């Protein structure tokens, strides 16, 4: 509902990211947070999705080992973790509560990518 | 084709009932379960509740739910909203419509809405 | 497949991040879906091809995102520049335009 | 003899048990196709309902079932929260007994105990003044479906004048894009509704 | 400006009521004519742009027409809800936004 995200994240060509996503005033456990990568101009690249219940994750083959979506279930702050950062990899992503694949099952359910992350404007500028 | 002539436009005052009539315009009422539109003044829409004279008991308006005594007497060429215990909340343009379950096998162009005229109630 | 500009009367004053749902129906990839701004009574501009994406003509102040059926144009600090009429398109599936969500004023 | 003493300490078994899919249906963006009633099996729990009572006017809080209280307190396995969209004339039919047009073709409810079905109009939320034609429902599906099923089965209508597929001319849609407008009655306003 | 007025200004008509609503300005508008209608208790709605070609929304009932000095926003067939005050802004190719007076199409 606010899904508080990080900002102009300063990573490097050969660093790993811990993007923030404060799972906002919703019952965190009963949902799943998807993500898309808004590569500048490239609409949004399908990032993946964390099941806020169990952590079932449909990553992106693009970022197979790169994107490794994790979360601080305690302080409810989503951490969609991508290694392989670089200037060409410096592109903003967002959170999204995945109601397409309704959580708890990793299975397609009614609804869209639900309420969204603030925005992680990853500045890996070189 | 069909017009669903409605009564008029007058104000009604608290405690009492507001009478309006969706009147029969040349047959084409029997299936045509005369439900009832409310159209809250300018804040929002509403459905006054209507009666189900199609061979059974009546549905009541969700919004008011208990003193919406919506009777409608189709053979008499009159409909009614029959809202006993009115206060002020009305202030609206209650329409008579051919609400979704009200098409004929004729007049499919006036499909599932043959609206009325409207009735300005207020205090 | 249909599109739904939810905040038909989104009233956020300039200088404040807002959110404008144009809210599709399918899980359409924005590879087709887009946005088209029209002056309030003129022909649509190429607003957001890619439906989140900023091209040449669009300033930074215009913001937005979205996927699936809940496209939320999370507009950033506003301007009268951003007070035209924006119509989120769907290049997918027989293009149904948008009809609604302007950003309004006091 | 001698003793009494009061001071109530009622430190409780749980600590931080997961709430429920509650505040996820009460607060979802996109509900299901109406006949595919998005019943789930609401999850393990702390479904301590009070987040129920807080909400702004529901316009349908009338607990279709046991009293609108005691749900937080009582402990049932799951209340199978269903999720679907309607428009008011269909919403009128969403109640125990109360069989009518949509609980006469599409969405029926049993004798009682439909959890605490909480309807509300979604004017700003499911239809734009373009008169949205989005969410498909089934009038003339075949007949009224039996109390409280899940109807991803959207069996087509027996419309006669033809043996081949029953459908009268051809394709008698139990696929009715809800086809409403923000300028109708709320009987025909967008309606997103939570069921239990 | 052409300082937009409409001339018929108060065409009274119920359901159907073969309609003529025309935003004849002071002088000629060409293809620079908005035709407005306001939905009460809400924000305005611009149905038609120059002389014709209704927006997606506010259905065909309110139908734009007329190309000359007077551009005719006739209704083919209204219904009780089409009570809407027919003022008319004029999109001037550099913004001037001169709206109208209100040619409300009524019901009893």
């Amino acid at each position: 509902v606010q899904l508080v995200q990080s900002g102009a994240e300063v990573k490097k060509p050969g660093a790993s990211v811990k993007v923030s996503c404060k799972a906002s005033g919703y019952p965190f456990t009963s949902y799943g947070i998807s993500w898309v990568r808004q590569a500048p101009g490239q609409g949004l690249e399908w990032m993946g999705w964390i099941s806020t219940y169990n952590g079932n994750t449909n990553y992106a083959q693009k970022f197979q080992g790169r994107v490794t979506m994790t979360t601080d279930t305690s302080t409810t702050t989503g951490y969609m973790e991508l290694r392989r950062l670089r200037s060409d990899d410096t592109a903003v992503y967002y959170c999204a509560r995945d109601y397409t694949r309704g959580a708890w099952f990793g299975e397609s359910l009614i609804g869209g990518f639900d309420n969204w992350g603030q925005g992680t404007l990853v500045t890996v500028s070189s | 084709q069909v017009q669903l002539v409605q009564s008029g436009a007058e104000v009604k005052k608290p405690g009492s009932s507001v009478k309006v009539s969706c009147k029969a315009s040349g047959g084409t009422f029997r299936s045509h379960v005369i439900s009832w539109v409310r159209q809250a003044p300018g804040q929002g829409l509403e459905w006054m509740g209507g009666f189900i004279p199609l061979f059974g008991t009546t549905i009541y308006a969700q919004a008011f739910q208990g003193r919406v005594m919506i009777s409608a007497d189709e053979s008499t060429s009159t409909a009614y909203m029959e809202l006993s215990s009115l206060r002020s909340e009305d202030t609206a343009v209650y329409f008579c419509a051919r609400l979704f379950p009200n098409g004929d096998p004729n007049s499919p162009e006036d499909g599932f809405d043959i609206w009325g005229q409207g009735t300005l109630v207020t205090v | 497949i249909v599109l739904t500009q939810s905040p038909g009367t989104l009233s956020l004053s300039p200088g404040e991040r807002a959110t404008l749902s144009c809210r599709a129906s399918q899980t359409v990839s924005s590879t087709s879906l887009a946005w088209y701004q029209q002056k309030p009574g003129q022909a649509p501009r190429l607003l957001i091809y890619g439906a989140s994406s900023r091209a040449t003509g669009i300033p930074d102040r215009f913001s937005g995102s979205g996927s699936g059926t809940d496209f939320t144009l999370t507009i950033s600090r506003l301007e009268p520049e951003d007070f035209a009429v924006y119509y989120c398109q769907q290049h997918d599936t027989s293009l149904t335009f948008g009809g609604g969500t302007k950003v309004e004023i006091k | 003899n001698f003793r009494v003493q009061p001071t109530e300490s009622i430190v409780r078994f749980p600590n931080v048990t997961n709430l429920c899919p509650f505040h996820e249906v009460f607060n979802a963006t996109r509900f299901a196709s109406v006949y595919a009633w998005n019943r789930t099996r609401i999850s393990n729990c702390v479904a301590d309902y009070s987040v129920l009572y807080n909400f702004a006017p529901f316009f349908a809080f009338k607990c279709y079932g046991v009293s609108p209280t005691k749900l937080n307190d009582l402990c049932f396995t799951n209340v199978y929260a269903d999720s679907f969209v309607i428009k008011g004339n269909e919403v009128s039919q969403i109640a125990p007994g109360q069989t009518g047009n949509i609980a006469d073709y599409n969405y029926k409810l049993p004798d009682d105990f439909t959890g605490c079905v909480i309807a509300w109009n979604s004017n700003k939320l499911d239809s734009k003044h373009s008169g949205n034609y989005d969410y498909w429902y089934r009038l003339f599906r075949k007949s009224k479906l039996k109390p409280f099923e899940r109807d991803i089965s959207t069996e087509i209508y027996q419309a006669g004048n033809k043996p081949c597929k029953g459908k009268g001319p051809n394709c008698y849609f139990p696929l009715q894009s809800y086809g409403f407008r923000p300028t109708y009655g709320v009987g025909h306003q967008p309606y997103r509704v939570v069921v239990l | 400006d052409i300082q937009m007025t409409q001339s018929p200004s108060s065409l009274s008509a119920s359901v159907g009521d073969r309609v003529t609503i025309t935003c004849q300005a002071s002088q000629d508008i060409g293809n620079y004519l908005n035709w407005y209608q306001q939905k009460p208790g809400k924000a305005p709605k611009l149905l038609i742009y120059d002389a014709s070609h209704l927006e997606t929304g506010v259905p065909s009932r309110f139908s734009g027409s007329g190309s000359g000095t007077d551009f005719t926003f006739t209704i083919s067939s209204l219904q009780p809800e089409d009570i809407a005050t027919y003022y008319c802004q004029r999109y001037d190719d550099l913004p001037s936004y001169t709206f109208g007076q209100g040619t409300k199409v009524e019901i009893k």
